[PDB]
């Protein structure tokens, strides 16, 4: 019956400056009593979720002021007022009016901090993995902002698709940068096949994609 | 304080059944309802449902209903969430939050820390630690730990001494049905022809520990 959706899905925020997450469902939560009961829930990484706000703006115990609900009818905000290192995580809207019960899909709020650009490292497999008959090339993109980033890989120049998986830390806790690991998994047979290998990376902080290479053998 | 004991992290195979639980920790009154919630990882809070320990009256979600049963013992002060048939698409973390109410919508709403839930058809397997090693400022080196199962590995450098620089990426769940991660560390360049650099692994589901020593190799 219900639908809330939430925005924006990612919000950057810079330490200190507010945040403002929006929820909207899709008919009035204005109960028949004429009282309106949407939650807000907070999620730290690795942690329960916590509920920070009840009955669109009243607080539950413990929780600063500078968490601030809002709204009426379909429209509902969650102001934090000064972001801080301890905010960082997941903010859901909650919906338990009307049966079935729903949550927005969320609002991760990360630290904003000036763009860094992927430091890129390449590894070639180790010739303990080849005895096992599988080679794994890794490409390392380190401490870099913001969290969009795009790696492609290249065989003996030829575009490689299906073949690669990819690994994204969480934001780190002091610099606030990202690192993201892709690796790309052929059969060792294929792997002698072919000469040089190759990750190209593409981000925001750089002004042309980057390519780091090894040849087979060298 | 109030708080919620949730049964311990499960390994299961497609088509078994399983129970988990929920355990009411320092509330006397039956004033409560014990809802079950599901979430993916990387994606947000699904309310799977929710019941009345004090009629065992129930409501379930229409995209659960079918899928699962939740019942309640006042006795212990026990909720449970069960599956008479699992599926790999049940592989997921699944909260129980207790509601403790004034027909009236306001309440107080306690999160359990979350249970662990994997269903999967494969078997109980020891990592291969492979060395990604440094090539020819600030250098990368790091391990590759790849084809075990289950989650979750542990990973540290120079036995917990080397903290800073290091990057131990979320694992990814490979094809066969493995997990794989790495881990990786940027150092000075200077410090490695002076210095000694070991991964420590720990996969306790097998009882397997690793040391590596990763040294640039030619």
């Amino acid at each position: 019956d219900v639908v809330m959706t939430q925005s924006p899905l990612s919000l950057p925020i810079t330490p200190g400056q507010p945040a403002s997450i929006s929820c909207r469902s899709s008919q009035s939560l204005v109960h028949n009593n004429g009282n309106t009961y949407l939650t807000w829930y907070q999620q730290r990484p690795g942690q329960p979720p916590r509920r920070l706000i009840y009955q669109v703006s009243n607080r539950d115990s413990g929780v600063p002021d500078r968490f601030i609900g809002s709204g009426a009818g379909t429209d509902f905000t969650l102001k934090i007022s000064r972001v801080e290192s301890e905010d960082v995580g997941i903010y859901y809207c909650g919906q338990i009016t009307d049966f079935p019960y729903s949550f927005g899909q969320g609002t991760k709020v990360d630290i904003k901090r000036t763009v860094a650009a992927p430091s890129v490292f390449i590894f070639p497999p180790s010739d303990e993995q080849l005895k096992s008959g599988t080679a794994s090339v890794v490409c390392l993109l380190n401490n870099f902002y913001p969290r969009e980033a795009k790696v492609q890989w290249k065989v003996d120049n030829a575009l490689q698709s299906g073949n690669s998986q990819e690994s994204v830390t969480e934001q780190d806790s002091k610099d606030s940068t990202y690192s993201l690991s892709s690796t790309l998994t052929l059969s060792k047979a294929d792997y002698e096949k072919h000469k040089v290998y190759a990750c190209e990376v593409t981000h925001q902080g750089l002004s042309s994609p980057v390519t780091k290479s090894f040849n087979r053998g060298e | 304080e109030v708080q919620l004991v949730q049964s311990e992290a499960e390994v299961k195979r497609p088509g078994e059944s399983l129970k988990i639980s929920c355990q009411t920790s320092g509330y006397n009154f039956p004033n409560y309802w014990i809802t079950w919630v599901r979430q993916m990882p990387g994606k947000g809070l699904e309310w799977m449902g929710t019941i009345d320990p004090r009629d065992s009256d129930t409501k379930y979600s229409p995209s659960f209903q079918g899928q699962v049963t939740i019942s309640a013992d006042k006795s212990i002060n026990t909720a449970y969430l069960q599956w008479t048939s699992l599926r790999a698409s049940d592989s997921a973390t699944y909260y129980c939050v207790m509601w403790v109410y004034i027909t009236g919508n306001i309440w107080v709403d306690v999160w359990g820390p979350g249970v662990l839930v994997t269903v999967s058809s494969a078997s109980t397997k020891g990592p291969s630690v492979f060395p990604l090693a440094p090539s020819s400022g600030t250098a990368a080196l790091g391990c590759l730990v790849k084809d075990y199962f289950p989650e979750p590995v542990t990973v540290s450098w120079n036995s917990g001494a080397l903290t800073s620089g290091v990057h131990t990426f979320p694992a990814v769940l490979q094809s066969s049905g493995l997990y794989s991660l790495s881990s990786v560390v940027t150092v000075p360049s200077s410090s490695l022809g002076t210095q000694t650099y070991i991964c420590n692994v720990n996969h306790k589901p097998s009882n397997t520990k690793v040391d590596k020593r990763v040294e640039p190799k030619s």
